[PDB]
């Protein structure tokens, strides 16, 4: 549908956040 | 005689001295106010060379005067072609007036006759006005003091005048003392009996000393009372136009000056309105309610509303119909204005009146106008004169550019002439669209000024727009192609989109920003609506016309309707109650079925179906065919075929058997298909030398006994008959059987 | 041992070393990104000091460790008051970990544990969390390699070392060698057993060496897991506060700081928010929104929003809650603003920080600024600097005085400081009000500007106004009062309305005009809505309840509530209809008229009806009372009071009369005040010897027969027994009549 | 009631017009 894909842009553009920097992003943020 | 036109004639009796030679006045004779006047003024004032006045006569305020005998002796015809609130005969406020005197006088051929407050005034009622005037009963004669032939009593006017009667073969003509007609184009009287020549007056025209009753070519009727040739109209034109070979002052509407004759020319018809020393100022809806039908002005137009509400409707009714403009044109101080797009019909500038400065164009403190017209389409020439910009922030150097451009007026303009807005000078594209049934998602590409800061965010302006004949705040992105989604949209349905960056006026140069192209998008179509009003009704035996009306939302294009329709059994009690009893008001009335696709029509028929039964018509509308068919709900409608008149008729031969002990066994064969259903079955069977005796079989009844058995009977011969009573009403009774005990 | 706080140590282990002294971390410790160690640099590298981490430990890609035995030997108690997304132990990615040789730990008092994606490590499946953990659920340990006591297997870490299991007697207060358990207050273990001051850990608080459950006076409770004096919270502050006993950083919300335990303000909470350098431009909705609940200003503020549209709202939801501010206020290139009132709570400007040149409010460029504050009621102090008021055609000199008097800076301004717009300087009175139900006629005394051509007419303003917390164009008068009617308000409804003239701006000093003063008129009250949902229920054999909900338009204040009722009879052909036979499906269910004033009251009660008798109550409503009150329209109900248990039986005694020919007359005497009517009679006869035979008498029978004869009647002793069939149901039999014949 | 009145005021002062310049009222014109 267009919810889906609209929310996805709005995180990937707008920075509202879909994903939440979790257990795993933490450790690419160190490299 | 001379014929003159109207005077008002007031204060002095010296202005009435030019009435001496005047035998015609064209036009309205007004005598008012003179307080000084006495009757030794009046003794041998007379103008007997006047007959005929067009408009009206009126008299008010006049003293010394006793009688009109000595001044109008010879009036004869007040035409009445101009009336005074609807009177052609006015006398008012007569403090010395005795009688009228007028004797002349016999015909009105339009007004009426007001006789009010005049003291002293006598010989009223024995003037029959009926005779002059064809209706009298708008004459308002009140309040004043008040041989000879006599109608219905004796009419006269003086003590030496009577009231002169013509025959009634005479008509309006008049006739001589002799009693004899007047010709029949004389009004009035004559001179000489049945002569055109010698008519005092003419009834319809008078043309060259002669009465005629049109003006033949090329000679105009004039003031519906005379004709005059082309070269009279032409001289009157020149300090008067021709029509339907009237020589009126002015055209008629929907025509223009053919340069002599009016020409039709549609709604905008070219008139040269003349300004007030060709200047005017339009400030008000008031003030440009004046210039309504306008086409070609004479002057210079200067525009400055101190307003403050949108007024650009009534703008646009009013203006917006001239094309030409003699003068200049300037615009200043207007804070409600924010287009000059109004301006429909405004194409030339021939700038003859310039302003100061040598400028045709002029624009000033210009707060809110941000363009001047649809360059596209609309075309601006500028004949002389340098165009003007300053302190006009809303309009920039793009748009001035423009009509610079279109009126053709580059090496024309000097240094000094040209000097929170939305100047978007870049474009924007849109990248990715997208749609639904009810949600639109756009994309574009991102835009990055030099300074990324100034960037405040986005506009998104969208409407509904059905011909192509052409508000949501966007956060600022992020530092790739932004974009948005909107869900209230209804199916079906063309908006109009259009994106405006928002960018900060900073201290240097700001960056103008960049502007989206407007784009019409329709939205998806889905499931149509619900057709309601379904009629269904059994025009025939077995025929059913079904007519309905097209859905309230088309939600696309309708391709079709789908109709079903399914035998409606009727109720399984009616086949087990009893009904010979008291109390016989009767009521009177996955899986496929048979379907229709009714496709460019409205209406249906339906066939084969039988009587008295009920079908339970279901209606959708389609508009989609091959491809999974999106249709709307299911719309029930009870349709009930009408009866066969023969189905309740019972056949097949009746018989009877004879017990040893008077008990009677009667068979019969029951219409086997009735219309519907037979609640009961009604006997009538009579011995001769008795009265008829009634009987009822119910469905139990005639179940169990296979008919009816009747027990203790009398010897003799009996007669039986059986009726059927089914839904549609009684049937036919079976044939008398005859049986002897 | 000493207290420390949390690391992270990365790269290299140097800074691992300032461990060596630590015995417990008031924090957590993370050990991550070492591509550079060995095995050979971990042989000898031990920390046996530490014991107890609070917040959680993790590992993360830590290269030539093989296991934390030597490492972490005496590690024992993870709190986990601060947790890793909900992990108090995190061992992500060991290449080179063979066990996790913690044989230390024993008790993890909030979180989890996740061990993932750990290659070579071996000895997981033999730990048992569920002793060391409360809720082991959450335990996230997959894809890995994977004389002790045994539980549900034996449980080991290394080839040497037994899995720790104390009894359940112990609880988690741990248990020495011997088993016998620790203190109540120990937790982990205990060099001692049953001793406070002996307890490796502190179940609840740590205190002067010893394990306490609670931290008394004055001591706080610092991090849940010690206890600190008010000194040392106090040193914390200067670079923390006291709430519940509790050293926790910051106060929390509904408390403000007590000068150091927090107490309760209310809403607004003082709180100074330092801004970044004391400068801060606002200039959209999210730069306002940091300022969130923030009253005392630590700096200066620049109001400068390039919006265009209307967001005072938003503005208002974010700002006004800031009382004081330390610096300059300035505002500067302002739009969409129209006034400054959403500024709810700003009262004093110390003006600490001032703008260059010497001035503490500045104004430049304010496009749209008409009204600074309401000065009524809104005060506004400024301390030092001076104002500035220059490009702001919508603010004149009138809001500036009153700004200037009402800050105090009368003396303090000097040249140059202060320099299409709404000025009406001028006052305006209202000279005529007239009201109705729904039309209101407003008149005023004619203003005149010195040119009277600058006046383009007047611009009247209505809304509807509840509380007196606070579009129509008028023609210029010709050349006494002008006035207006309007005829769209609804009934007792409040309008405010003001009249603003319309002015030119002359070139010269144009005539500010004058403004009429704000008023709240009532519309008329008139008769109200019908009072809707009327509910009438028989309570009671007599007793009726009436319930309504009052009008949705009371047009007034509603002074009462008309009642009427009237007896309902019931229909004719129930008393000419013969029920004996077959179907006894029975249907169970001016002038001045008894009137009731409902006031004060939503419901009505009715007395003295009869049982089973229909009822049309009618209701309406009136806000009048004296002078022929305003009622709306009836509102009708239908109410049936509940029928007698007794009506229905039959009473007298019943009479027998026997024929010659066993011909039986039966003579009974109806219930003659019966519930509603009687439809038919139920008689039950049977003789000695048979069985029940049933008889029905129906009304036109009773009539005609006064009761029944029935005819043929067999030698015997017959029982008569008759029941009165009516609307509320079959009645009571008749006493047996017995009769032999 | 309250059209006439507003009527009335509306020929008094805008001058809309409830009278129309009559019979009589030429001749006090007149004077």
């Amino acid at each position: 549908s267009l919810e889906e894909e609209w929310a996805q842009i709005e995180c990937e553009v707008y920075g509202r956040g879909c994903p939440s920097e979790s257990f795993y992003d933490w450790f690419e943020r160190q490299l | 005689g001379e014929v003159c036109p109207g005077m008002d004639i007031r204060n002095n009796l010296t202005r009435l001295h030019e009435l001496e030679n005047c035998s015609v006045i064209e036009g309205h004779l007004q005598i008012l106010l003179m307080f000084k006047t006495r009757p030794e003024d009046f003794r041998d004032l007379s103008f007997p060379k006047l007959i005929m006045i067009t408009d009206y006569l009126l008299l008010f305020r006049v003293y010394g005067l006793e009688s009109l005998k000595d001044l109008f002796p010879n009036l004869t015809v007040i035409r009445g072609s101009r009336l005074f609130f609807n009177y052609a005969l006015v006398i008012f406020e007569m403090v010395h007036l005795k009688e009228l005197g007028l004797y002349n006088l016999m015909n009105i051929t339009r007004g009426s006759v007001r006789i009010e407050k005049n003291n002293e005034l006598c010989y009223l009622a024995t003037i029959d006005w009926s005779r002059i005037l064809d209706s009298v009963e708008d004459n308002y004669i009140v309040l004043n003091k008040d041989n000879c032939p006599a109608t219905v009593v004796e009419r006269c006017w003086t003590h030496s005048h009577c009231q002169k009667v013509c025959p009634t073969i005479c008509k309006s003509h008049g006739c001589t003392a002799e009693g004899l007609c007047c010709h029949k184009e004389c009004l009035g009287n004559c001179s000489e009996p049945d002569d055109p020549t010698k008519c005092v007056a003419c009834r319809n025209f008078y043309l060259d000393g002669q009465c005629v009753e049109t003006c033949p070519p090329p000679y105009y009727h004039f003031q519906d009372w005379r004709c005059v040739n082309f070269s009279f109209c032409q001289d009157l034109h020149f300090k008067y136009v021709i029509h339907n070979n009237k020589c009126i002052p002015e055209c008629p509407s929907g025509y223009t000056m053919n340069s002599l004759m009016c020409t039709p020319c549609l709604g905008p018809c070219p008139k040269v309105c003349q300004i007030l020393e060709g200047e005017k100022t339009i400030d008000s809806v008031t003030s440009a309610q004046e210039l309504r039908g306008c086409t070609v002005i004479n002057g210079s137009l200067i525009i400055n509303i101190r307003g403050g509400n949108n007024l650009a409707a009534e703008l646009e009714a009013n203006l917006g119909l001239i094309e030409e403009i003699s003068g200049f044109l300037k615009i200043r101080r207007s804070y409600a204005l924010v287009s000059l797009s109004f301006f429909r019909k405004l194409h030339l500038i021939r700038g003859e009146t310039l302003e100061i400065g040598n400028y045709s164009f002029y624009a000033l403190d210009n707060q809110n106008l941000r363009q001047l017209w649809d360059w596209s389409k609309h075309n601006l020439t500028i004949t002389q004169g340098k165009l003007f910009f300053h302190y006009n922030p809303k309009l920039c150097l793009s748009e001035i550019h423009k009509m610079e451009e279109v009126s053709g007026t580059k090496g024309r303009q000097e240094r000094n002439d040209i000097a929170q807005a939305s100047c978007e000078n870049e474009l924007l594209k849109f990248s990715f669209i997208r749609t639904s049934f009810d949600k639109i998602l756009l994309r574009w590409e991102p835009y990055w000024p030099p300074d990324f800061r100034d960037l405040l965010g986005f506009m998104l302006f969208y409407k509904e727009a059905p011909y192509q004949n052409v508000v949501v705040d966007i956060d600022p992105p992020q530092r790739s192609h932004p974009g948005w989604l909107m869900r209230g949209l209804k199916p079906w349905t063309q908006y109009a989109i259009f994106v405006k960056t928002l960018v900060t006026f900073s201290d240097e140069r700001r960056t103008y920003g960049a502007k989206s192209d407007i784009i019409y998008v329709q939205t998806d179509a889905t499931n149509p609506s619900v057709p309601l009003d379904p009629i269904s009704v059994s025009n025939s035996s077995s025929q059913i016309i079904l007519k309905w009306k097209p859905p309230s939302d088309p939600n696309g294009n309708i391709t079709h309707y789908l109709v079903y329709w399914e035998r409606q059994a009727e109720d399984s009690e009616l086949f087990e109650l009893d009904y010979c009893l008291k109390g016989l008001k009767l009521p009177s009335r996955e899986e496929h079925r048979p379907f229709e696709k009714v496709v460019n029509k409205e209406s249906l028929v339906i066939s084969g179906l039988r009587h008295f039964t009920g079908y339970r018509i279901e209606l959708q509308a389609c508009n989609q065919d091959s491809p999974d068919e999106r249709c709307s709900v299911a719309a029930y409608v009870s349709a009930r075929t009408m009866p066969e008149a023969k189905a309740d008729d019972i056949v097949g031969p009746v018989t009877h058997e004879i017990f040893e002990n008077n008990v009677v066994h009667l068979m019969w064969q029951e219409p086997k298909e009735p219309n519907g259903l037979i609640v009961l079955y009604e006997v009538s069977y009579r011995r001769y030398g008795d009265e008829e005796l009634h009987l009822c079989v119910s469905r139990k009844h005639f179940a169990l006994e296979r008919g009816c058995r009747l027990r203790g009977l009398s010897p003799g011969n009996y007669s039986v008959r059986v009726r059927a009573t089914s839904l549609a009403g009684n049937g036919s009774w079976t044939e008398p059987t005859y049986f002897y005990v």
